[PDB]
């Protein structure tokens, strides 16, 4: 029909990462969610995985505050009520 | 002028499920008498007086609906012409309590006993306080519908049912021919305590949102089988008249014999030795070819039902035999098995669904066949009083009967298909047992209009308990309480009984579900997207597009909505608290998606569209009706003309149309004792008002109907007649008969338009306009009608302090159909000055802009109570019976409009 | 000049006289059935003293008439209640009385 032949949303190779997201992003803790947002903001401005990595680590400190968004009291409240998730 | 508060309990009814009623050749008995004992009642347990009533009611327009309604809230038994009640001291019916002489008269207190008797025969129920009678019968109430126990009672109370033989044992002689009520319990279900129809209740995980509840009908105890009389038996059947007869003479003779139950050559059947295997020649002839023509007349229910018979392939008679096996052996005239063998035969689902229904007309020929002979119902079998416990229709019938008598007719259907003959299935007709309550149908629930949400990624569940029709998904705040969702553009639900999403139509999508299964809505305004999962599993469209709609319009905004269809239980998890929700961790969660309510303290109010007609007023741009207002002119009064819209063009709305004025009149509290120039004194002295409606040219009077209608009348019928207007009569009198007191009350005061014409032969349109006016008397309660200037017979009376509305009820048939005149007769005030106070000395007839006509839809909104109460349910003992408990208070503020009476 | 009618039994031997305060948790209405007063709303017993006039007639002889303990059912007429002139703003003239008297308690 419309991209029997080809089409970019029907794309395998995007489309398993469509699938595999919600594991990827399991790990992460939602706290670092402005870490995640300026990354694809620096991402933009042409930086390379190295030197992003030491621009996480000169901002290790600007993860989020649970205190101040109620929306993250009951996500992080079932974050530990997950058995697999280790304060360290 | 100004709406009245007040803090008032909440009031609940508690029912068995025990229903009785009558009708022609109805299967259950006319008399019934049950019990109710007082434990422990707490006078004041809040400001509020405790209510407690016992009594009866009915099932077709009882729905106490917790919280405000019509009156002074807490709505039980006796708060409106659908039930009876006695308090104690009072008969209560139609919202009006009526004191009653008893033998020490008091409210009913702790360890007393109340006798109702209730006659079906006639009407009339009979209340007795610890033995002694009170002087009260209820005379002249309907018959339809079905009457059951019902306690009203709000907290504070513990009341005992007390049903008499294995459920309780009375403590008092029952008047004779009075069954106790404990044997009208169905075999199929076991009796218990329940509520009046609810739209919640209690669940181990949460609160269940209860859909409608399928309510059993009198026509359901009448057998109705199919005649097989007008049946003219044809040759290819009295051709195999023989074998179908030969093979069920003793077809349930065969099961028992080589047991305790085997034949003997000195006795026959029914001593004990039943089998006589031998033949049908040796057992009674009349019995005999009475055998013969009941085959016959399985094949004549086979006609009547559509069976047809023809011959393909080889005799069965030549490769069938007779098999003496070692059992069924007997001395008597040889041994051989008791009907007439058959080899190896099968029968497809075709013939399994055509014996089922052929055991359904023969048993409901046999209860038709008894109770023409007087037999009932009763669960305990009584010979003597002629009552079986298998008196009831087949559908009614517990499965063990239905398979014993499926049995038979099984071997026999099967001998039949033996010898080739093809049982032909009828052409199919789809049919539904009830058509016009359509309402009663589905339960739509949604929250309140102020957590409309604007943007966000909001998910919540649904767990569909049961596998019936549920239909879930979004909304707007204006959802009409009585349009199906999903109809129209006011709803985005989605449908997993068929696979089905409803917006503007219908469209397939994803998969049914099964029980248990919990449906998870996703949506996200900002991306303009609306999803579905089901049990963590995404639903997928009949596309690659895994999204139920999109391209969305924000707008004013949407609803989580949740809808349940008849006989469903289904739990809304708002997500209040995120731990209750089962799979929003397997979506949801990591996609940035929230709860609808997941901060939020209290648990979000709901709101079900209650199904309870109530009269309000006319939207301005209604398509089909309107309502013309005129001022009035110098020879016209001002009428309110209604006018059909869309009549005579494509696709109108014809249906039955109830109107009323928005104002009623009240009369005196204490009644009187014992040229065209009006006369000023009595024109001021006058009690006594009419109105008039003007029937158009066009407008069938057979069709119409005048007068009042009291503010509690809250019946839609879409076939409406004076017949099934709600009526009873309280009779009193002294401890010895000598009845001195009957008054008649009824919500509905109209008389039929039908019966106001000139009966010639054909000219059934008039060309002049009919013209009938209603006139009241305030200082009597008197109500009388005019057909054309002239009295006709009808009149009615009633108590003081009643409130009137004006009715006309009308099937339109015209463009103009009909006109609400509001003029005056000679020394006649209008009606001007009785809905109006400041007006009562004004002689002009005026119509004020507050005064518009009502109409009365059947569905509105209604919002249910953040709490309920809690009330303990068990069967305390055989001789204590069943134990109602309630102690907990809880009470709510109640609004009372005024003039309409209701809060 | 005023109607009783027992609702609950209470002692039916003793009367109000003379000496004794009387105590109730009366709940007036209006002939029409719109309530206007009570005592349990206020959540303490009415204390009223027998004999100088300072309550209406029709409750006075009512409470006379009816025992201890005993909760009743009175109607004052406007003849034996404020009538014609009316308790201001509160009930309209010449209107019907209703009571659902509790004589609790005496002293």
């Amino acid at each position: 029909r419309r991209g029997d032949r080809y089409s970019v949303q029907t794309s395998l190779i995007v489309a398993t990462l469509k699938k595999m997201l919600p594991i990827g992003l399991n790990m992460c803790a939602p706290t670092d969610q402005d870490l995640i947002m300026l990354a694809k903001t620096r991402y933009a401005l042409k930086d390379t995985d190295e030197e992003v990595r030491e621009f996480l680590q000169n901002n290790l400190h600007l993860q989020g505050k649970v205190e101040g968004s109620p929306s993250l009291r009951w996500q992080m409240a079932l974050y530990r009520g997950l058995p697999g998730r280790e304060e360290d | 002028l100004l709406l009245q508060t007040n803090l008032i309990n909440y009031v609940t009814s508690i029912r068995p499920n025990i229903f009785v009623g009558r009708a022609e050749g109805s299967t259950q008995y006319g008399k019934w008498y049950f019990e109710v004992m007082v434990d422990e009642v707490v006078p004041f347990l809040t400001a509020q007086a405790t209510h407690l009533r016992v009594g009866w009611a009915l099932t077709e327009g009882y729905s106490p609906y917790p919280g405000g309604g019509e009156g002074w809230g807490g709505n039980g038994v006796g708060d409106d012409l659908y039930s009876y009640g006695f308090d104690g001291l009072h008969l209560w019916t139609g919202h009006v309590a009526r004191p009653v002489t008893s033998p020490g008269q008091h409210l009913l207190a702790p360890e007393d006993v109340v006798s109702c008797c209730l006659d079906l025969s006639v009407p009339s129920i009979s209340f007795r306080i610890n033995g002694c009678p009170v002087q009260g019968v209820f005379e002249a109430f309907n018959l339809d519908g079905l009457f059951f126990p019902v306690v009203s009672f709000s907290a504070g109370v513990k009341v005992r049912f007390l049903l008499g033989g294995r459920h309780g044992e009375f403590k008092f002689l029952p008047p004779p021919g009075y069954a106790p009520c404990h044997e009208a319990v169905l075999p199929r279900e076991r009796l218990r305590l329940e509520p009046i129809k609810e739209y919640r209740r209690e669940g181990p995980r949460g609160p269940h949102l209860v859909g409608p509840s399928r309510c059993l009908s009198h026509t359901d105890f009448v057998p109705c089988p199919v005649d097989t009389v007008q049946i003219v038996l044809p040759p290819h059947l009295e051709r195999i008249r023989e074998k179908l007869a030969e093979n069920i003479h003793e077809l349930w003779a065969l099961t028992r014999i080589e047991q305790g139950w085997t034949y003997g050559p000195v006795r026959d059947d029914n001593k004990r030795l039943h089998p006589c295997l031998v033949n049908f020649h040796s057992l009674p002839e009349p019995e005999r070819n009475y055998n013969l023509q009941m085959s016959g007349e399985t094949l004549k229910t086979l006609l009547a039902l559509g069976c047809h018979v023809g011959m393909a392939d080889e005799k069965a008679e030549d490769n069938l035999k007779k098999t003496k096996l070692p059992k069924t052996y007997m001395m008597s005239n040889g041994y051989k098995p008791a009907p007439l063998d058959l080899s190896h035969v099968r029968l497809t689902p075709a013939q399994t669904t055509l014996v089922d229904r052929l055991a359904e007309n023969g048993h409901n020929v046999w209860a038709r066949d008894r109770v023409a002979q007087g037999w009932s119902y009763s669960a305990v079998q009584d010979i003597p009083a002629r009552r079986n416990p298998r008196l009831v229709p087949y559908r009614l019938l517990d499965e063990a009967t239905k398979r014993s008598n499926r049995d038979s007719l099984c071997q026999a259907v099967r001998t039949l298909l033996g010898y080739g003959y093809n049982i032909e299935p009828p052409d199919q007709e789809p049919s539904q047992v009830e058509n016009q309550s359509r309402w009663d149908r589905v339960r739509i629930f949604r929250a309140e209009k102020s957590y409309t949400v604007q943007s966000g990624r909001w998910y919540f569940e649904f767990e569909a308990v049961t596998t019936g029709e549920m239909r879930v998904g979004w909304a707007r705040p204006e959802l009409r309480p009585d349009v199906e969702l999903g109809a129209d553009e006011l709803a985005y639900v989605f449908n997993g009984h068929r696979g089905q999403r409803w917006h503007l139509g219908s469209e397939p999508f994803g998969r049914p579900w099964q029980s248990g299964d919990v449906v998870g809505c996703m949506i996200d305004l900002t991306e303009n997207t609306i999803i579905f999962t089901l049990n963590g599993e995404v639903l997928m469209s009949d596309s690659g597009s895994e999204t139920a709609f999109r391209e969305i319009e924000i707008g004013d905004g949407f609803l989580p909505v949740c809808s349940l269809g008849p006989g469903q239980v289904g739990h809304l998890n708002l997500g209040q608290d995120v731990s209750s929700l089962r799979f929003f961790a397997i979506c949801g969660l990591q996609e940035g998606f929230e709860p609808f309510a997941i901060n939020m303290q209290r648990p979000v109010t709901t709101w079900f569209s209650k199904s309870l007609p109530q009269f309000e007023p006319v939207p301005p741009e209604h398509p089909h009706y309107e309502v013309a207002r005129m001022d009035g002119t110098v020879d016209t009064p001002p009428c309110l003309r209604l006018a059909h819209r869309t009549w005579g063009s494509q696709n109108s709305l014809v249906e039955m149309l109830f109107l009323r004025l928005s104002l009623p009149v009240q009369f005196h509290q204490h009644f009187r004792c014992t040229d065209n120039r009006d006369d000023p004194e009595i024109i001021l002295n006058t009690t006594t008002y009419y109105y008039s409606v003007r029937v158009f040219a066009g407008q069938e009077p057979s069709c119409v109907w005048v007068g009042w209608v009291t503010p509690d009348y809250h019946q839609h019928d879409m076939n409406f007649d004076l017949s099934k207007v709600r009526a009873v009569t309280v009779t009193m009198g002294d401890e010895q008969g000598n009845v001195h007191s009957s008054l008649k009350c009824s919500n509905c005061y109209m008389v039929w338009g039908g019966d106001f014409v000139s009966p010639g032969q054909q000219g059934r349109i008039s060309h002049t306009d009919l013209v009938i006016g209603c006139l009241v008397d305030l200082a009597t309660g008197l109500m009388t009608f005019t057909a054309n200037g002239k009295e006709s017979n009808t009149f009615f009376q009633v108590e003081p302090n009643t409130k009137l509305f004006p009715a006309v009820f009308v099937l339109p048939t015209h463009q103009n159909v009909i006109q609400f005149e509001l003029g005056k007769q000679k020394n006649i005030m209008p009606l001007s000055a009785a809905m109006f106070l400041s007006e009562r000395k004004n002689p002009a007839p005026q119509c004020p802009p507050r005064l518009e006509v009502q109409m009365l839809m059947p569905v509105s909104w209604s919002r249910m109570p953040n709490h309920f109460l809690q009330v303990e349910t068990r069967r305390a003992g055989e001789r204590l019976g069943w134990a109602v408990q309630c102690q907990d208070p809880l009470t709510m503020m109640a609004l009372h409009i005024p003039e309409e009476n209701r809060c | 000049g005023v109607e009783i009618e027992t609702i609950s039994p209470g002692d039916g031997r003793t009367f109000p006289k003379k000496g004794q305060t009387c105590v109730v948790h009366y709940t007036g209405m209006l002939q029409n059935g719109k309530k206007f007063d009570s005592s349990r709303d206020r959540n303490k017993p009415f204390k009223f003293r027998i004999g100088k006039q300072e309550v209406i007639k029709g409750f006075e002889e009512g409470a006379a008439q009816m025992s201890l303990g005993q909760r009743a059912k009175l109607t004052c007429t406007p003849d034996v209640a404020y009538g014609a002139t009316g308790h201001p703003g509160v009930i309209p003239p010449n209107a019907t009385l209703i009571f659902d008297v509790e004589l609790l308690n005496l002293e």
